[PDB]
């Protein structure tokens, strides 16, 4: 399923902490739009 | 029909109408004023006046 996350504090905190604790899922970033995490 | 659905709720957010810099003025007024505040609120009725 894909949900949005908007980054409500500092950007790469989201990006860099979210793919090594989930390396099993992906996120859309839409620029300014947020993320778009998507996978299990 | 899924993808739509989800590029409106994304272009809400990227798309934006200019935002309005609202000023403020001090008015002294002159005569009464519980009778130019019901002029400026049938008047203009979005100016906030306090």
């Amino acid at each position: 399923i894909s949900e949005i996350y908007i980054v409500r504090g500092q950007k790469e905190s989201v990006l860099q902490f979210l793919r090594d604790s989930f390396p099993e899922l992906i996120v859309t970033d839409y620029a300014s739009g947020g993320l778009a995490i998507e996978g299990p | 029909r899924t993808s739509v659905n989800r590029a409106i709720i994304l272009l809400g957010q990227v798309d934006r109408a200019p935002e309005i810099p609202i000023v403020q003025r001090i008015y002294t007024v002159r005569g009464q004023a519980a009778d130019i505040t019901a002029l400026l609120a049938a008047q203009y009725p979005t100016l906030r006046v306090t």
